[PDB]
């Protein structure tokens, strides 16, 4: 699925005989680099047990045949692929699930002028931060904390300035744009 | 006279609701009488039964006028009758002695008709059991 | 020709006496079944729903043994073991244009109500109905 | 109901009638004192939302009438009363349920003999650090960041110094001994 | 006069008699509200003294009759009145200007959409960071550390989101614009 | 001699000849590995210095032959042997002791109930925190700040738990148990 | 007695009979101002035991009738009166002894040029940090953390210079000169 | 030029031709070691414009014919040497000028006595910090942060105390003198 | 009679004052009169003529009893004349439609020259211009 | 004996005429001139001074061509370009001994006018005055 | 008559005490006579005296009926009788001029020897000497 | 035989006038001597005691030469001296059953003079009695 930074969001996997539910032990696993399979937690009769690390991150829960993974709050971290594992006895049948973090993209545009040789080149700056896919370009890369990925590009104005002049950002196909229409002085 | 108020054909009906029902992982909350705390074999079952009739309403539910909605109506029915068989004892304790279970809908009806059958029972043996004050074996639930 | 009179009036009258007789509640489950939005003619869609739900009855619909629905089954699902002749096969579009609902089990039943009910009175219209390859339309999906 | 400290703990609410589930608009609230209301989280048609406060500490999730309250790992603060208002139109219900967290409890012994005016005087030491109940005792309160509380009980043994001696430590029904049986000296 | 952040700036006063330079006695102040005067620095006979808390930050030099105070670099709080006090033996005469510094303005476009009860709807959010006056809003005040004024605006779509939307921000003449043209999914 | 943590503690030395006290140049020392002699401090006609090291923590004075050397605190890295060398012109004559440090051994006991897949397995622990020499025992090592020796055992108990059941804590000579009892729930 | 920073000292009580010397009750105390008594520690049959406050900076010791307070290391803190309760049955005597502790003290001359109006006046400064009495003077109070007092003094030369310049520091009856010669320039 | 720490100083340079100053384009440097030349600022036509490392501790104005570096405030670093190339066109023309800075010397005086084996040893402490060239001296090396230069002497005296004793202190010209007089107690 | 008030000597001399002044970066600051803010042809002239000659006697000066100190002083008297050909308009805009100056001494002679130079233009056309009341175009300036 | 008579009365005049046309301001600037502390014999002073002000008044005097002031120090630097003839040279100690000057033009003027006028008095007093070699004076600075 | 009050006899016994004790580096506090600050040789010894009796109850001690006790004890009656050849001189100097020793017992003996010595010395030569007011001499020492 | 007459009354009388002339004091002092709980048999109690007690007098009991006292000291070194006969050696057990005491010197002298005391009166009944070898004894200490 999809979900934005931040939200509840909820994977789900289900046994196909619909009169058993409990029975079955369940497992949730989250896919790291090199199919590496990071057990994240476990439910069988109504017993849950999250492994510490994915402790209040992650949460299971059933409703009849169908079991639930909770996202508690997403973050840029868990962007990949999940994998739910059902076994009733020895037979056990496995679901993936591909969750798709997206932070919404900040364009930022702000400008300043040369201190010499004159002050006659204003030198506008657009900036845009998102997830996964940041862009940006005029129309004539730093990971951050969070996890995501700004990027930023420069334009230089002699004067006279050709204002307005304009930036296009965007997230995939999420889309944002900024122009810088007029100077503080003249 | 008590004693055959309650028809056979009631369990009839009843049985028929259960092997009638889709077998699922499904659970639902229900209240219930506690069957730990309230352990005297009489009094039990007059409470069971009383309680059993609010919780028939809201709880086992048809479409209306298929074969078993009418069942329920006539289980409704029944008990306008009954009425008269139990004596009134105190309010304090409706909500004593009850508990709440999370559990499916078919082991619901099992209980449905297992108080159903022992009530029918018991009340073959003699009809005046129901008149009893219980007030005090309901004092000791919590 | 032999396909008209197969679904008879009869099955469709215990599908419903199933329906009517199952108790109403918030209770939901997850079963396979035909994505309506994803593949949209109505010819199609109850071609390959069928093939899901033979498979669906024994995992889906259980009653206790012997009982006037656990017996209502399996005249259903023998009725469904001849019919299979009936329809023209396109394998490879199985696990495409399934999807998952999470929904109450009379959803469930008026869903395999409504496709019994539907191919009867389509069958009925037309017995050489489903000679159609919709191989095109599972690529859509 | 009760649950150990920093396991999973689920609280229940549940609507009167079993025909509806997603239409109720429920939402859980931890009551502190005076009863006062402090929201954790709302549900609706499947829609949770949890406030950002008790966000990844509590959780919301419905199966059929039943409404789950499910705290990841419970700490000494959950402990107290919840309430859940389950509202369906013009009509309001309200369950209340009972968290009682319960933190093990650790009896530790230890000794020391007087410095002053002489060293013949042994003092053993029996101190419980349990909740919400530590009690103490010799057979013959302070408050920690974890928030549970620590007790501690001294005995004095002038020489001929009686041992064994025995304390009684006890956590409501839990309880545990400690037995300073001889010195190293 | 006017100047932007970072730059190098210079007020500048004056003797009325183009005859003498050296001889006046010119001494900046800073004027806080009420006119308050703090004392930035002296000249006299090209003998240079500035304060020491605006040492590095202010300087005075002379160029014949005229006194320049020099700001190496301008920062928000030197945003303000100042004041030359020039006296020659019994005469004095004061001249008075108004150093106007600015912080180029930083329009920032981001978006979240709602949590609860639905994800329908999408809330834009337009955030302007200027010096001295911001201003946002759309078409259809926060403190820094640096000193300047942070100000935001929030526009609510519900579903269909009628994209794109344009939000105005300006900082007096110094003017940007922001356009949510399409979200992520 | 012996003496508890924290404790004053004083070891002595003399000289033969009563005549004679601050005509003797004293000076005790600290055995380090390797017979290593680490100067503690000094003593002469009454004039007594220490070195800064070990600066408040000993310091030594004299009555009539006897001299003393007073450990104002004792903690564990005093535990050793210490020498004082009592000189009078060019004869000398020493004198030997061996300090050993004692921390009073602290036994606790407590529980926790597995979590997963039930809560049936209850696992109690036994820790003992003595010095020299710490043990522990169920019936059926880390260095600390201090300078001690914590050390400790766990035990499962699948159920029906079968309580009470007891641990054995000692340091040397020095013992004492811990028995848990009881749960909280049952 | 009379005692320097960091050195050791010891203050000295005694009984009047020379027959008791470990019958005797010691107790020797701080005197904080008011004569107020703050406990150091106790002595009795040769068992002593000292408060953890004051313990490593105090000790106490007997020798015959004689009682020994030994300062391990004198500070600032340390300089005031001390007093001795020596206790024996019903009767009880007190021996009142006065510590003063001393920081010799550490005179620094430095000089500075004025900077305005001119580079002509030539303030040279005399600076002695001492205990208990720092003094300085020209011949023509700040606390410390260690608990010392500083204090200085400066002195005006208009060119031409007349150098050299003495000034004389002191603590009571300690002393030293700081003499500034000639300038760099 | 030559001027003390904390003290404003100005280094100056002109161009010939009295007619023209604005049309000149000046620029200061710092000679660092090895003939390096560190840009500090530069000015033309009256825009000027200082590196951000030196920003705030130098500013270049003009007045006519003649530009000047001004300090604001000088320290140790800054002592050396410093270039103006002034350009008209293509032709060009520097000047060189040798900023030597100066802390004024701080001489200090003080004693301690010996703790052992008696209180007889007297030694007095001379210490004088200045810059560039501190110097201390009996009568009979280390960097301060300030970029100053710290250097002490000690003499020991063996009662009876010669007092009085005299230490010379001195920076290059500079010098001043430190004596102990009298002890405490005697 | 004003149109030959201003003698034809009168900018011979202040020519020679330009011709005879040394070229050098030298700057100073003067007040004058804010030609952008005032662009009245009549008015600003009106204004500027008044303004030098308050500037001129701390602004333009020279070594006592020299040719330029007697050059200077020519031009003073010839202003205690003018003052009738000139009306009083008021005393708010005095330091209105006025600005500063940071530039040579030559500079500075050359705009007390041009304005000389344009006032006796002026004046030879219509003796009576400067008897006009500015004060509202006095009053845009800022 | 031809140098009495070169330096005219006229020409002094001439530059105390250029003196008392400039306007007086608190304008300053910086000219390259003799450092008369360093180098106190007034005799050399006067020598090695003037080697300078030709010099000087190339980048130093200047005024529109053809003013009565530009062609007076056209009459100065002739004058100057013939005398240096009446002058012994010492060129090693050229960059010693000179000083740089902040100060008004009016003082540099008095400080040129005050060297031709102390000139001609002293060529005056004697033609043969300056045969002097003060290299060692130079060496003093 | 003062002068023959101190016996010979006296002075052998105080010997024998010394010569009788053992030597050690046990030493004690006890009070004496400041020597410094009274160094006034009449007044000093004077002071020294009436300071040793008191000193010797508690001071110089033995076990009862010893030939040394016998001896403490004949030392103390012949003060009884001294006490009329001192005159009393004021009680605020009590205290004063004394200060304390940390010494040997054989030098405390040493110290009484010698001041009964000097003392006997004295009294030889003047009977009349210790009527002295002596208050101004104390007066000195702190 | 001849040990029994050896240790003269005389001589214990001298030591009662020691400790009867020696001053009361607090002071105490640090000296070797026998464990008496360490080894608690009499007779081989005295029997090490009296080896210690020789070494002892030496660094112990010290007056002025000449004295009633120093006298008094001789007198009992040249007594033991020719006892030491009288007395088997069992010498590895030298430094084993010593213990220092810090007592005051009157507690010495009374211990001195208490073994001297023993002694003689041990020696009385019987002066055979020092033959025994308690080597097992100190083995015990
Ligand atoms: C026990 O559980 C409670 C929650 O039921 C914990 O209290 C909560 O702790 C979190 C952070 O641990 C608090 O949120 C924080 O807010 C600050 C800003 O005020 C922010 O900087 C942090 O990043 C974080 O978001 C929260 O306010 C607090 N209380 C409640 C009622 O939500 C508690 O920490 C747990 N542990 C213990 C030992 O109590
Ligand atoms: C903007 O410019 C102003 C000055 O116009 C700056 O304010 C001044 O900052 C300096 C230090 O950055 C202050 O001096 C300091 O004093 C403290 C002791 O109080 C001392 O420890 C420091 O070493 C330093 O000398 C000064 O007091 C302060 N204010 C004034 C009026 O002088 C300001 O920091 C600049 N930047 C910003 C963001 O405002």
């Amino acid at each position: 699925v999809t979900a934005f930074l931040g939200e509840r969001v909820t994977l789900t996997s289900y046994w196909r005989r619909v009169s058993l539910g409990p029975e079955i032990e369940v497992s949730w696993f989250k896919l790291g680099p090199g199919e590496e399979q990071v057990l994240i937690g476990r439910m069988h009769h109504d017993v849950i047990f999250i492994e510490w690390p994915f402790r209040g991150f992650f949460d299971i829960h059933r409703s009849a045949n169908t079991f639930f993974l909770v996202v508690t709050a997403a973050n840029i971290s868990h962007d990949g692929n999940y994998l739910c594992r059902m076994k009733l006895g020895e037979t056990e049948v496995t679901k993936q699930e591909h969750l798709s973090v997206v932070k919404p993209l900040t364009l930022s545009v702000h400008s300043e002028r040369s201190q010499f040789p004159d002050f006659s080149v204003l030198t506008v700056t657009c900036t845009v931060n998102a997830f996964p896919h940041p862009h940006v370009q005029w129309l004539m890369v730093m990971k951050e904390k969070d996890g995501s990925l700004s990027v930023a590009v420069d334009l230089s104005l002699p004067k006279p300035w050709h204002l307005p002049v304009t930036c296009v950002g965007k997230n995939d196909k999420e889309e944002a744009h900024g122009v810088y229409v007029s100077g503080y002085l003249s | 006279y008590c004693s055959h108020m309650i028809g056979s054909g009631h369990l009839q009906s009843l049985q028929r609701l259960i092997d009638s029902q889709m077998e699922t992982s499904c659970q639902i909350t229900f209240e219930f009488v506690d069957q730990e705390q309230l352990k005297d074999p009489v009094c039990y079952l007059k409470k069971a039964f009383l309680l059993v009739q609010d919780i028939m309403e809201d709880t086992m539910r048809f479409r209306d006028n298929t074969p078993n909605a009418i069942a329920i109506v006539q289980l409704q029915e029944l008990s306008l009758r009954l009425k008269s068989c139990f004596t009134k004892d105190y309010e304090e304790h409706d909500k004593a002695c009850v508990r709440t279970f999370y559990e499916t809908p078919l082991q619901l009806l099992e209980k449905v008709k297992n108080v159903f059958n022992e009530t029918k029972n018991l009340l073959d043996k003699d009809w005046n059991i129901f008149s009893k004050n219980c007030n005090n074996s309901f004092a000791e639930c919590s």
